[PDB]
Parts: structure tokens; C-alpha cells; sequence
């Protein structure tokens, strides 16, 4: 009886992984999340989509009835620290090469801003300690973005000229393209601080540096690896398509936005009505009162528009889109330096960018000659809200958590001051784009979603989580 | 033996057989203090579970030792991994013996002297001994041939007031019954097909769940034939098993067969002996979950719709494109007539034994186990998809929301191969002194234990029907799994008595296990045992029986596989309702694993108290035994859960104390005797006290056993009993009203999930009565088992369909929730108003879905139940009516098994008896919509040559 | 704890 | 010299005993080889259990014989490829091969 | 039959 038989042979000697076997399961496992429940949810914060009438998934998101013990991102809590950041951890453990570093160093940085961006506080200058730390303290969000901000520039700095040894799903080895993708969080972390009034001189100062020397990325920082297979698609398609069936439909504010401007883009995961052929949207949290007030057999799944799944099964997870890179610009522009035709131009190139990306090359001019044309937006504000609203229809079906971080940020889309049930019983009082409040509102204070609860499993097993706090409270960052 | 020091009962062979069940385990249920025996469910072949003195070990091995003559059996489990989607049970490894062939169990209790069978016996030990040899009058065959009929025992109570619909309103299509209330008018219903629907008139059918089952039929067959001589013996048996249960079409089928041959033969001093067993078994399942699986699909019925009218798939409107209802279920017999989950398992295991007696006082004894089992699985759906999606309502007309997507097509099989092999060598010396007696017993042990398994699956098939690995144009799965784990150990007892009425025992044994660290793999553990008959030797011959009992003493254990080192894991992400898994695209990749192992690790140690107190009087004509017992598990090797914000998700550490305490208390007594009538009466009381003492500070007092993601789940916590349930309850204010919505009406969800009860029964009992009138037997048994609780899908499913008959609570009317109040929060200021606000008819169907004013905890149910657990009524035939014949016994038996159930006033939903989650500790959480239950009532005929 | 359950149609 | 001397230990043991009525026989073997290949490639175990038994009372005899037998095989694969022997017969008769 | 492959020299 040989008892020296305790390593587990249904997994590699520990020496034989080194940091290139690692590596790739860091992009995938963030995707996993950004692009799947966290993305979910998110598009239902932003008021992209609705529950279908004739399914049940997503009430209590909708309604804003969730609460802490619902769990809301506890896979993703899981997926993102106890999966990414660690093997994360490892690989800067086992690979010298700066270039490595400078690309686990950006992805370990967007994960934390993933995170704050949800729940402000997160495990961050204790996190990944094992057992010398079950239960890590809680940073406070600003320290979360300062300490990764600072974590990307000292892992630049480190680069020598060499080259990257690891598989890359991302860019391929493109060094370039990383430096581009780290500018631009750089650019939207400072815009943030900015719109918190934090060190807001100093992030002025240097979005505008940023956006001078135009070190950005091209084409989309995405994941673009998915087949339509087996535990190989996309996440939000692989859980909402073949895991439940569809539940998700049109909301109100996107279909009413996207009919008021004759964009064609309406048509891009969204699907005409099976009854009459149109687009209509749901009022968030209205899928009760509708049956309640047009009765059961008026207000079912063929009386409203369907969320497209079609286009999704191998559609890329995406991370930072070109068309949001370049109205995060036209924003600097417009209102940092006195450049109205350089924000002209980066708004135009990001309507430009995302109408290639959905398939209708060529057709932008139909909003930007029409009713979303810059000439039309006369106050700095009316143009401020021009890129801001492009900014939001541009981030559907794309990356809901931006959208939903930027509808925070720069409180636009603004919310309507009509209810829902007002804008259901007189549509004309209600501006197309605007935000309504659920109908049904879990939220004892009212209003729209600022924060994700904090995951239960950190509830349980760590007593240094903050205290439960309501959906209502704002993230550090955004203050009004 | 019975100079024993702690609680152990004994049973023959007769009483394990009289049932006819195709398990030894199961008919006694409830018969025995301090065993709590339950069955999976009624579906055939399914598993048994066994906890002796609750639970122990927090996962997950809490059953006992089962030893044969005498070598470990194998008990090893086989039910799905994932019982919320794809539930099934194959059956547990004690399954396979054949009760025909037990001539005595006799189960050991107590974990205090358990130095001959090892740690496995901390959990108990169930000692089954087998039948040898005769002499006897005539040829020595035995057939026992039986045939039984099982029907279906409790069904939930339905409202038979609204008919199909939802929000109050009439509807054509739904999986439900909030409809109107019930007209007599002909109405429509159903798909359209051909320009053509279907026109009933508007009527309850209160019996067309019930009649959508069968009888369930089974025929044993059972052989055996036996000799002896001065020198030798030899057995040789087969039985013969084939269950088609109440389920219609073959989805409830087991087919059990076993061949046994057991002989001994003695040559002066030594005695050579072997056993050798192969057993068969072939299991389909029919499949529950939450999906397309045929309860779910069933239960989603209006009160009105003919279920029984939907089996002829001649007709259109049956055919899975123009179903009567597309929400997320499908026609229960096309899932039965065309799914697949097969079982085929082939199973060798037997013993050799040398014995040696030498220089007056010695024994020498070898004995060798040997136990391998090959199990195939075959599962398969078609693709629904490509079948029946394009141009139907069910269908393309459904869109996104069709029950077909993306119902592709799936097929799996896997192998699995399991190996555990014993050895022990013992030397035994026994001798007698001046009135005293001596028995010492020094042994080794050495234990290998192996399992393999080979699993591959494909999906999206290419021909929709055929099930195999060519049918599918995109890329399988492959997965292969293996774990080995040996044990070494050295034991000895030692057993003192003086004129038999001071019995002394003392125990010992230290093992090496290879699943402790590699500088910690010794553990040590000693037990003493004490018997006091003061019968003996104390006139009267009123006190026939009367033996005090005490024991003290340690069981060692060590942890399942592969605790200790780190590993990485080809790279996953457990997303909700699916994965992404490596290789993309191209690429392999590789994760740190999310349970951190460890070095630190330390044994565990079980050490128990107890002492008891047996009686009997009048020559046996009274009798009562009663146990009281301390049982502490201390340092259990557990996958503790932890932040996954450390970078791990567990870690693998000794937890602390899990505590059993209770009273075992068994009475009997035989209140008439004549020379042909005897009545007997048995009532047997178990209490036991459950409480998890400590879990590890660092990472919480809190640990989850099973759960639903934000929905109800079981606990372990630090100062409470294993098995803590918390769900979600409503909001109350501080006066204790219900805090409602201002708009809906419907109940408001308190801020953090409420405590509700544990898993724990708070006492079980059971009362047998046994007749006796000259050829003449009957025997009724109940099962009375109180407290606790658990998850019933079953009240879950029937709540959101609309139809439980406590769905109909206010005729369905606009209804504000009594006692109701509004919280009013401005800012920081909280203030409660009395609720004006009514829960509209459109909305009652949610209010019931929800749970009603209890909100998610109206889903945990009373575990409570009496039970009519069986009743055998036997005729053995005069012997001189058999003698021109070739007979020599001849008895005929009719009996009856689990056929009626008592449960609470709240409980009209299940028969506790019921998991979709394993038969040990996991299987506590409840059922997932388990299939119902089943009454069962057969004969049997015995025939001695 | 982990596994997740759908919702019904209606 | 490349080749080593392959070694291979047997043990086989039986129990045996009748009656007038009734006859048992109850054997064991075991046997394990490693060839002269080197290292351990070339190996060979062989375990067999047996018992078999009759018995007579009357007109009727029945009688069983049940046997389990285990093996464990490893081969030097054989052929034109990155085998063993292929490639041992493509060396020069200059080169040491046990060096 | 099946193919077999020349050596190299
Ligand atoms: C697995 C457990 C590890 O323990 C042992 O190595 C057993 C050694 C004791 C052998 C006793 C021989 C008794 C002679 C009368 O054990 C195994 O895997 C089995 C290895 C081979 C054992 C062969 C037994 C022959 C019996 C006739
Ligand atoms: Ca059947
Ligand atoms: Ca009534
Ligand atoms: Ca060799
Ligand atoms: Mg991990
Ligand atoms: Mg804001």
C-alpha cells in the first residue's frame, strides 16, 4: 500500500503550469461576467430592455424588488476575484516579462473598476491573500481607482521594448494596441474623479493631455473567440437564450429614442412587434400594470418588441467600444477645451464607428443630417446631451455595464419627471430618451439604480463588508 | 456475544424478507431506535438512505459501515449531480444484496469501540450475515415468487373552482389555472391547427392528474439451494427483480438480478471458506426538474384540461408543435415515449477466509474482500428544435420564447469502474481462568479503494432522434475522472469477564491513511466498554433479563481525496445557467483551483459517551432497552466556504464539533400467549439533539450545505443544528403587521432572509403489532416521525400555477392582506400607515406565487408524517397438508408497503419521504418536484424442497 | 449557495 | 547489451476437501513479469480467483464454479514509427547503445 | 493494404 498517493491525478503537476497556461483564462473569465450577468442586469438599469410579458426572470430587476440575499452578482463576485484576479496573481508571479505584466496589470485594473463600479467599496489592498486574510477589508472606491490607476502607469513604465510570450485573445500581442487600451481607462476613470469633483483639477489637466496625444486603441477592445456551440458562446447569449428562454424585450426610452431620430439602428437586436409590425417599448418595471390595464390577452409577448438573440450566440464580449472612445473625447473636447469642431468630429466618428459595427455602413448620415445632427444642438448643453444620448444608444448590445456607469456619471439620459403611469396614460408629456421611473419600485426612496447590493457570499464569510445599504445610494462617483 | 457494552439491535432474516422488498434496508423503516432509514423516492431502483444518530460528518458521508461476512460492502451512490434540471437515482450499493439470502443484521450503533471495522464504523455499522448450510429434510431448494402492484399515494390537494387562464382572465394557452370561476360554457382552448382549435365546455376534471397514471407492476423470482455435512456447507442463490412502475410507458423500470455461491469446508484445524456475488441492474429514470421533464410538465395543467387526451399523437393538436400550452413545459408522454436516461451496472464482490486454530487457546484468520463494479449511463433529448420549431405556434410563433430553444439535441454516456479491496490478518486467543475469561484479538488492516470514470457527450444532433456520438456535426466534450486512496492499521481488543455477568472490553487501533498530510497521516484511538448483568446472581424469575451498559471511547478519520495540494484546473466560468469553458479559441488554458488545499491538517476524532439499561421479564414476555448517548466529531476535514475575494471560494480546513445527542428507548412485550394465538406489541423512541458546536471564526460561523441563488437555503451555522434553512419572509413593522406595497398590495421583503426551522425531525417513534394465530401471521408497523422541515417544489410549482386549493383563499376576490401597513420613508423618517391598498384580481396569481404574506418561506414544509409503513399478512400452510406432495413448507403472503400517510393540516402537498438530492446529508434541502410517491400491495408465494 | 431556478410561463 | 533479463515470480495457492455428498475447491494465483526490455514497460500481472463446489442430496446435485481474474498490460509498441525496436535497429554497429 | 514510409540516410 503505497499511501504517498495524495496528488490529484486529475490535474497537472503544479510545476508544468507556468504563466502562458494561466494567462488566457484571465480576458475570459472577466468576460464571463462584464458580458454576462453583470451586462444583464446593467441593460436593465440603463432601460434597454424590459421582461417579456409571458415569462418571469427578471421581475424583481425590473422592479427594482431585489435585495442583498437575492444574489444578484454572486457568480460574478466569484468569477472576478476568485477566478481572474487570482490567476492573475499568478501570472505576475510566474512571468518576469514587463510586456505580460503590462497586460495582466490592464485586465486586473479593469476588473477592479468593474467592481467598484457596481458596489463603490470593494476588496482591493487585502484581496488575494489566501489564508493569511479570509476576510479582507473593503477599500473605498477612490482608493480602488487611484491605487490601479497608479498600477497601470508604474506597469507601462516597466515596459523595456520587448515583446509579449503569452496568448493573447485580445489583441494578439499587440503592445500598442494595450498602451491604447490602458489611455482609455485612464480617460474614463479621469472623467470620473472629474464629475465627483475629486482632484478635479489635476484629471482636467490630464484627460486633457490624454486626448491630445491620441495614444488610444483601434477597432473595439473586445473578446472575440465565441462559438455557437456548447459552454463556447457568448455569456449573456449562453444564459438568456439557451439557458431560459427569452425573457428580455424592448423598453420604452430606447424605442421611443430611436423612433424620434429615424435611426435604422432600431432594427439591431430589436424585433418588430408579431402583431402590428412596429417598435414598441415597455415602460421598466410596467409589465404588471400593462396586463393589469390593457388586460391579458392585450398586453402579451406579441404586443410588444422582442429583444433579438439572433445576432448573439458568436457576438464578442466587449470591453471599451471605438464609438464610446470617441465620444468620451468629443465630451473633452466640448467642454475642457474650446474645440468645437474637434468634438464635432469625434462625435460624428463615434456615430460613424458604431453604425459600421451594427451592420448599416454608410446609413449615419440619417441622424447625423437629421434630427441628432450637430449643427441642430445649439447650447454647449444641447450638445453635451447629443453625445451623451448617442453615447447610450451607441453602448446597447454592447457593454450594458458602461452604459449603465455613464447614464450615472453624466445623469444622461435624464430621468422624466412623469411616471410611468402618466407617460402610459398621455404619451405626449414624456421627452423620447428619457428615463422612467420602474412602475413598480422596490426602492423605498424611488428614482433609478446607483448601485449593485453587495454579493452575499462576502456577506457571510467576511465580517468587514459594509452594512447593506438600499439601492438608492450612489457610488462614490456620482453625486448627482 | 451481547456481553456488548452500547446500543445494537438485531434482526433476522425473516422479518428483513417478509417484506419483499428488493432492498434489505428499507422495509425497515422506522422499526429501529436511533436508525432513521428513508427512501429516495418511489421511482424504482432509487437509493436508501441510513443515518444512524444524525448527522456527523457535513459532507457528506453519513452512512454506515456496511460489513457482509464480515467485509466492507460497497454502498456508493449514483444520482445526478445537477437535481434541479436533470434529477434521477440509480440506486446505493447496499441495494444489491439479496434479502432472501440475510440470515442475521445486526447494527452496531455506538462509535466507541470500532477498532475491527475502522473510521467508516464512527457512522455506525450494519454487521449482515448470510445463510449456510443444513442439514434438513429434503433436497434443499427455497423459491419465493412474488408479484406486486404499486399505485400512486398522495397527489396534491387542487382547487377545482378556476379553470385555464392567468390574471383572473380567460385564456386558451396557459400552464395554469387562474382563469374564471367555472361556468359549464364552451369555451375554446388550446393551439390552432388546420384553421381548427378544440371547443369543451368550461368544467373542472378533478381526477386527470390522478388518471394520468398506470398501475405499477413487478415480479420477483427467487431461487436457492442448500446442504451441509459435519465438515462443510454450501449455499447457492439467484433473485430475480423486474419493476415497471406507476409512471406510464417503461421510463420507471429496474431490473435486479444476483447470483450468489458461498461455501465452507473445515480439515482438522483449518477452515477454508469463500463467498463470491455477482449483481445486475438496469435503472431508467424518469427525469425531473425544472425543464422539460415530465412532473413539471405535469403539475403545469389547468384544473380543466384532460391529460389522459393528450397520449395519441395521431392527433395534431397533441403533437409537440401544437401542444395546448407553450410555456416552458411539453406533453408528458412525447418527454416519456422519447427521452432517454438509462442505468446498466454489472457487480462482482465476495470474500476468502483461512481459519486456524492452534496450541489449544489460538485462531488464526485471513480474510480478503474484493468489490468491483462497472456502471454505464445513457442519456439523450432529441432536438426539439429542428423537429418541431419552423411553422408551428410552439414553435416559430413563440419566437425567443419557444419551449425549443435551444432544445438542440444532446446525448451522453459514461462508464464508470469502482474497486475497493480489504485485507485482514488476525491472530484471536481465548481462554478461561479460575471463573474469569479471556479474549484478546491483535489484527492489521489494509484498505484500497478506486474510482474511475469515462464520460463523453455530444449536442446539436444531426438525425434529431438517434442517440450517438456520430450524430452531431460540432465538437463533443470529453471528461475522465479518477481517485485512489489507501489505509493501513494495526487493532487490537482486548474482552475480560467474570461469570458471565462482568463483561469488560477495551479497544484499540491506529491507522495510516494517504489522504492525511504526508507528516500526518497517524492517527490513533482507544474506546473501553463495560456489561453488568446483575440478573445473574443478583429468587424470582420475575426479572428474566436485566444488563447495565456503558461505554467510552474514540473513532480516528481521515479526509476524502485530494485535500491537501493546490491544483489547476482547466480554465472554467460557472455562469449562471450555462459555461464558458477552455479551449478558446485554440487555446488551452489552465486556473488556480478555487479550493485551497492544505498541510496543516490534523485526523478526526469522534469520541462518544453512553450508557443504557436492557430489561426483560416474565421469560421475555417484557422487554425494553434504552440508550443515552453523546456523540461529539471534532477536526472533520471539510471544504469550509470562504470570501471569494481571498482568491479561493473554500478552504479546506478541521472544523469543530458536531454534536448528536438523544435517547434511544425500544419496548416490547407479548400481552397474550396461548398455544395458538400470540399478540405482541413493539414501540420504539429515538430523540436526538442536533447542534454543529463550532465552525472555524476566520471564515464565518456560516457555511452553505445547498441552496438555490438567491432563493432558500440550508446551513451549517456555529451554536445551531445542522441543516438551518433561511428563505425570504415579508417586512413586518414593529408592532408586527405585515408592511405591504402601496400600489400592489403585495407583501415587501425584509431586509436580510429569516431563520426557519432546521432539517431535524425533533422525535421519531414507531409502534408494531404482531399476531400469531396457528398458520396465521400479521404484523402492522407505523412510522411517526415529527419536526422539522424542508423545500417542496411540489406546493412551489402549484402555488405559481394556481393550483393548490389554498390558492382559491378569497374566491380569488380583490383581497387586502390582513393586518397590512405601508412604510413610509422619507429620507431617514420611518412611519407605518394601515394599508388601503387591495391586491388586484389581475394580481392574485403573483401573490401565490410569491408565497403569500410568508414570501418565499411558505415553500419550506412540515417534515411531520405517521405513516402506515406496512402490513404482511402470511399463511403457512399445515404441514400435513403437504405430503403426498414434494413440499415441505408451504407458506402463501399478502402484504402492503408505504400505504397511507398522515401529514399536518398545512402539509397537503407531499409525502415527506422525498429528495431530488441524494440520500445522504445534501438530500435534506427537500425535493425538487421528486415524482410522487407510490402505494405498493403484492403477494408472494414460498414454496421448501 | 449555488444553483439557480427559471421561472414559469403566464 | 541493451536488453536486460526479464524477471517474473508466480504464487499459486489452493484448498481443496470433499464428502461423500459434496466436494469444494478453492484456488488463487498470482503472477507478474517484466520482460527484458528495459525499464518496466514490458510488464505483466496476472491475479485469478476461484471456487467451485458441488453437492448432492438425493436425486438432486447442484453444483457452481465462479472465477474472477485481473490483469494489468503495459507493451513496448511495436512499428515504423518513434518505437522502441525501430529505433534500436537503425543504429550503427559503432554507436554504444547503453551509453 | 495500408502504407508504410521509407526511412532516412
Ligand atoms: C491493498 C491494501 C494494501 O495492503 C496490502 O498490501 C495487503 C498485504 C497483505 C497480504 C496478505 C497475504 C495473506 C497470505 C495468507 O491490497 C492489495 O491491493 C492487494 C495486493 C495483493 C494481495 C494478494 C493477496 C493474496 C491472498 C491469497
Ligand atoms: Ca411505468
Ligand atoms: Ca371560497
Ligand atoms: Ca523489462
Ligand atoms: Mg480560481
Ligand atoms: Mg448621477
Amino acid at each position: 500500500c503505497d499511501l504517498n498517493i495524495n496528488d490529484d491525478p486529475n490535474y497537472p503537476m503544479n510545476d508544468q503550469v507556468t504563466a502562458d497556461l494561466i494567462f488566457p483564462s484571465i480576458s475570459a473569465s472577466i468576460a464571463s461576467a462584464v458580458g454576462g450577468e453583470i451586462y444583464n442586469y446593467a441593460g436593465f438599469f440603463a432601460q434597454y430592455y424590459e421582461q417579456k410579458p409571458e415569462s418571469n426572470q427578471y421581475n424583481t430587476l425590473c422592479e427594482y424588488t431585489f435585495t442583498e440575499s437575492s444574489q444578484q452578482m454572486d457568480y460574478s463576485y466569484r468569477i472576478l476575484f476568485a477566478g481572474a484576479l487570482e490567476d492573475a496573481k499568478q501570472v505576475l508571479e510566474k512571468t518576469t516579462n514587463p510586456a505580460d505584466r503590462f497586460a495582466t496589470t490592464i485586465l486586473r485594473a479593469y476588473a477592479f473598476q468593474i467592481m467598484v463600479d457596481n458596489t463603490s467599496d470593494s476588496p482591493y489592498s487585502e484581496a488575494l491573500q489566501g489564508n493569511a486574510n479570509a476576510t479582507p477589508k473593503w477599500d473605498t472606491g477612490e482608493t480602488v481607482y487611484k491605487g490601479i490607476l497608479g498600477e497601470i502607469d508604474a506597469a507601462e513604465a516597466a515596459l523595456d521594448g520587448s515583446g509579449m510570450d503569452v496568448p493573447d485573445l485580445i489583441f494578439n500581442k499587440n503592445i500598442a494596441q494595450w498602451k491604447g487600451f490602458a489611455n482609455a481607462l485612464r480617460l474614463r476613470m479621469y472623467l470620473r474623479f472629474i464629475d465627483a469633483n475629486i482632484d478635479a483639477a489635476s484629471y482636467t489637466e490630464k484627460v486633457k493631455t490624454l486626448v491630445q496625444n491620441n495614444e488610444f486603441f483601434t477597432g473595439d477592445v473586445k473578446l472575440d473567440c465565441f462559438l455557437d456551440e456548447t459552454d463556447k458562446r457568448n455569456p449573456w447569449y449562453n444564459t438568456n437564450a439557451v439557458g431560459l428562454t427569452g425573457n428580455h424585450c424592448a423598453a420604452y426610452p430606447l424605442v421611443s429614442y430611436l423612433s424620434s431620430t429615424g435611426d435604422p439602428r432600431i432594427a439591431y437586436g430589436i424585433s418588430k412587434t408579431d402583431a402590428d409590425g412596429k417598435y414598441v417599448g415597455q415602460l421598466p418595471g410596467g409589465k404588471t400594470h400593462m396586463q393589469s390595464i390593457l388586460g391579458t390577452d392585450n398586453w402579451k409577448n406579441k404586443n410588444v418588441s422582442a429583444i433579438d438573440y439572433s445576432i448573439g450566440a458568436t457576438k464578442p464580449v466587449y470591453f471599451f467600444t471605438q464609438a464610446e472612445l470617441q465620444f468620451l473625447i468629443a465630451e473633452v473636447y466640448a467642454r475642457f477645451h474650446n474645440d468645437d469642431a474637434n468634438a464635432k468630429s469625434a462625435y460624428e466618428a463615434g456615430v460613424t464607428a458604431d453604425f459600421a459595427v451594427r451592420g448599416f455602413a454608410g446609413q449615419e448620415n440619417t441622424i447625423l443630417e437629421g434630427a441628432c445632427a450637430w449643427s441642430a444642438a445649439s447650447t454647449q448643453a444641447d450638445k453635451l446631451n447629443l453625445i451623451y444620448m448617442q453615447k447610450w444608444v451607441s453602448l446597447f448590445y454592447m457593454d450594458h455595464m458602461e452604459a449603465w456607469s455613464e447614464i450615472r456619471r453624466t445623469d444622461c439620459p435624464k430621468l422624466s419627471s412623469y411616471s410611468a403611469a402618466q407617460i402610459q396614460a398621455s404619451e405626449s408629456v414624456y421627452t423620447p430618451g428619457e428615463l422612467v421611473a420602474p412602475w413598480t419600485n422596490g426602492l423605498e426612496a424611488g428614482g433609478l439604480m446607483k448601485r449593485m447590493t453587495y454579493p452575499l457570499s462576502a456577506r457571510q464569510q467576511n465580517v468587514n463588508t459594509p452594512a447593506g445599504v438600499p439601492g438608492s445610494t450612489p457610488v462614490w462617483w456620482d453625486i448627482k | 456475544e451481547k456481553a456488548l457494552g452500547y446500543a445494537a439491535t438485531s434482526v433476522g432474516g425473516e422479518k428483513i424478507a417478509e417484506s419483499r422488498t428488493s432492498d434489505v434496508m428499507s422495509s425497515l423503516a422506522g422499526k429501529i431506535a436511533g436508525v432513521q432509514i428513508s427512501s429516495t423516492s418511489s421511482d424504482p431502483g432509487a437509493s436508501n438512505s441510513v443515518i444512524i444518530r444524525g448527522v456527523s460528518s457535513l459532507s457528506g458521508t453519513n452512512q454506515p459501515l456496511y460489513v457482509v461476512d464480515g467485509v466492507p460492502l460497497n454502498n456508493s451512490t449514483v444520482y445526478s449531480t445537477d437535481g434541479l434540471n436533470s434529477g434521477y437515482d440509480f440506486g446505493n450499493g447496499a441495494n444489491a444484496i439479496n434479502p432472501d439470502d440475510v440470515a442475521n443484521m445486526t447494527i452496531l450503533k455506538g462509535a466507541a469501540a470500532t477498532a475491527l471495522y475502522g473510521s467508516r464504523a464512527a457512522n455506525g455499522v450494519v454487521m449482515i450475515t448470510t445463510k449456510s448450510g443444513r442439514k434438513e429434510k429434503g433436497v434443499g431448494i427455497e423459491y419465493n415468487g412474488g408479484v406486486q402492484w404499486s399505485t400512486v399515494l398522495r397527489l396534491p390537494e387542487f382547487q377545482n373552482e378556476f379553470g385555464m387562464g392567468w390574471n383572473g382572465n380567460h385564456t386558451e394557452l396557459e400552464n395554469g389555472s387562474w382563469g374564471p370561476r367555472f361556468d359549464g360554457s364552451m369555451q375554446l382552448w388550446g393551439n390552432v391547427y388546420n384553421n381548427s382549435q378544440k371547443l369543451k365546455p368550461y368544467v373542472a376534471m378533478p381526477d386527470n392528474i390522478k388518471d394520468f397514471f398506470d398501475a405499477g407492476f413487478r415480479y420477483s423470482n427467487s431461487l436457492s439451494f442448500n446442504g451441509a455435512t459435519d465438515k462443510s456447507d454450501y449455499y447457492v442463490s439467484f433473485s430475480q427483480i423486474s419493476d415497471d412502475g406507476m409512471i406510464p410507458t417503461d421510463a420507471d423500470s429496474y431490473d435486479k438480478y444476483t447470483f450468489s455461491a458461498r461455501g465452507s469446508h473445515k480439515a482438522g484445524a483449518l477452515t477454508f471458506s469463500s463467498s463470491l456475488n455477482y449483481a445486475y441492474q438496469k435503472n431508467n429514470f424518469a427525469t425531473t426538474g425544472q425543464g422539460l421533464s415530465m412532473l413539471n410538465s405535469l403539475y403545469q395543467t389547468p384544473r380543466d384540461i384532460s391529460i389522459i387526451g393528450l397520449e395519441d399523437q395521431n392527433d395534431p393538436f397533441n403533437t409537440p408543435g401544437y401542444y395546448y400550452t407553450p410555456y416552458g413545459v411539453m406533453n408528458p408522454y412525447y418527454i416519456l415515449n422519447n427521452y432517454l436516461n438509462e442505468y446498466e451496472s454489472e457487480r462482482f464482490y465476495g470474500k476468502f477466509q483461512l481459519d486456524y486454530e492452534f496450541l489449544k487457546y489460538f485462531k488464526f484468520t485471513y480474510r480478503m474482500g474484493l468489490d468491483t463494479t462497472t456502471g454505464q449511463s445513457d442519456k439523450g433529448k432529441p432536438n426539439l428544435y429542428a423537429l418541431y420549431y419552423e411553422g408551428t405556434p410552439n414553435g416559430e410563433g413563440q419566437g425567443s420564447s419557444s419551449p425549443f430553444s435551444g432544445e438542440t439535441g444532446q446525448y451522453s454516456e459514461q462508464i464508470t469502474r469502482r474497486r475497493e479491496i480489504n485485507q485482514d490478518i488476525m491472530v484471536n486467543f481465548n481462554m478461561p481462568v479460575n471463573d474469569f475469561n479471556i479474549n484478546a484479538l491483535v489484527g492489521f488492516n489494509g484498505n484500497e479503494r478506486k474510482v474511475s470514470y469515462q464520460y463523453s457527450e455530444v449536442n446539436d444532433l444531426t438525425i434529431p432522434t438517434w442517440f450517438n456520438l456520430k450524430n452531431s456535426g460540432k465538437t463533443p466534450i470529453v471528461e475522465q475522472h479518477m481517485e485512489l486512496r489507501r489505509l493501513m492499521g494495526v487493532f487490537g481488543q482486548f474482552e475480560g469477564s467474570w461469570k458471565n455477568m462482568l463483561y469488560l472490553t477495551v479497544t484499540a487501533r491506529n491507522d495510516w491513511s494517504s489522504t492525511l498530510p504526508k507528516e500526518n497521516r497517524s492517527f490513533f484511538y482507544p474506546g473501553i466498554t463495560g456489561s453488568f448483568i446483575f440478573s445473574e446472581l443478583l429468587l424470582q424469575d420475575v426479572i428474566t433479563f436485566g444488563k447495565i451498559r456503558a461505554s467510552w471511547g474514540k473513532t480516528g478519520n481521515d479526509a476524502d481525496v485530494y485535500m491537501v495540494n493546490p491544483v489547476y484546473a482547466q480554465s472554467s466560468n460557472r455562469i449562471p445557467f450555462g459555461s464558458l469553458t477552455f479551449p478558446l479559441g485554440g487555446v488551452n488554458a489552465y486556473s488556480a483551483g478555487n479550493v485551497l488545499g492544505s498541510n496543516t491538517l490534523s485526523p478526526e476524532m469522534t469520541t462518544e459517551s453512553e450508557v443504557g439499561l436492557n430489561m426483560a421479564f416474565f421469560k421475555n414476555r417484557l422487554s425494553f432497552d434504552v440508550s443515552y448517548y453523546n456523540r461529539n466529531t471534532d477536526k472533520q476535514i471539510f471544504s469550509l466556504a470562504m470570501d471569494p475575494a481571498s482568491g479561493y471560494t473554500a478552504q479546506n480546513m478541521n472544523l469543530g464539533k458536531i454534536r448528536n445527542r438523544g435517547i434511544e428507548l425500544l419496548i416490547s412485550g407479548t400481552p397474550i400467549r396461548t398455544k395458538d394465538f400470540s399478540w405482541e406489541l413493539t414501540w420504539n423512541f429515538t430523540k436526538n439533539w442536533s447542534k454543529v458546536i463550532s465552525l472555524p471564526e476566520e471564515l464565518g460561523g456560516i457555511t452553505t450545505i445547498y441552496g438555490l441563488n438567491g432563493g432558500t437555503s440550508m446551513y451549517a451555522i456555529t451554536g445551531m443544528p445542522v441543516g438551518v434553512f433561511k428563505a425570504q419572509v415579508a417586512e413586518r413593522d414593529p408592532q408586527g403587521r405585515i408592511v405591504v406595497n402601496s400600489s400592489t398590495g403585495l407583501p415587501v421583503e425584509a431586509s436580510e432572509f429569516g431563520i426557519c426551522g432546521d432539517m431535524n425531525n425533533k422525535y421519531q417513534m414507531g409502534v408494531s403489532t404482531n399476531l400469531k394465530y396457528k398458520g396465521i401471521s400479521l404484523g402492522i408497523d407505523f412510522d411517526i416521525r415529527q419536526g422539522g422541515v424542508m423545500y417542496s417544489r411540489t406546493k412551489d410549482i402549484n402555488y405559481f400555477t394556481g393550483n393548490a386549493i389554498q390558492t382559491a383563499y378569497n374566491d380569488r376576490n380583490p383581497l387586502i392582506v390582513p393586518n397590512s401597513v405601508n412604510k413610509i420613508v422619507n429620507g431617514e423618517n420611518v412611519t407605518y400607515v394601515e394599508n388601503t391598498t387591495p391586491i388586484t384580481s389581475s394580481n392574485i396569481y403573483k401573490y401565490w406565487g410569491d408565497g403569500g404574506s410568508d414570501m418565499g418561506s411558505c415553500f419550506l414544509v412540515d417534515k411531520s408524517y405517521v405513516k402506515l409503513r406496512s402490513v404482511v399478512l402470511g399463511w403457512d400452510l399445515p404441514k400435513r397438508w403437504l405430503a403426498k406432495t414434494p413440499f415441505q413448507a408451504v407458506k402463501v403472503s399478502a402484504y402492503g408497503n408505504n400505504l397511507f400517510v398522515w401529514t399536518p393540516s398545512s402539509n397537503t402537498f407531499i409525502d415527506p419521504e422525498m429528495t431530488s438530492f441524494g440520500n445522504d446529508l445534501e438530500g435534506n434541502y427537500g425535493e425538487y418536484t421528486a415524482n410522487p410517491s407510490s402505494r405498493r400491495f403484492g403477494f408472494n408465494l414460498m414454496v421448501k424442497f | 449557495g449555488g444553483g439557480g431556478g427559471g421561472g414559469g410561463g403566464g
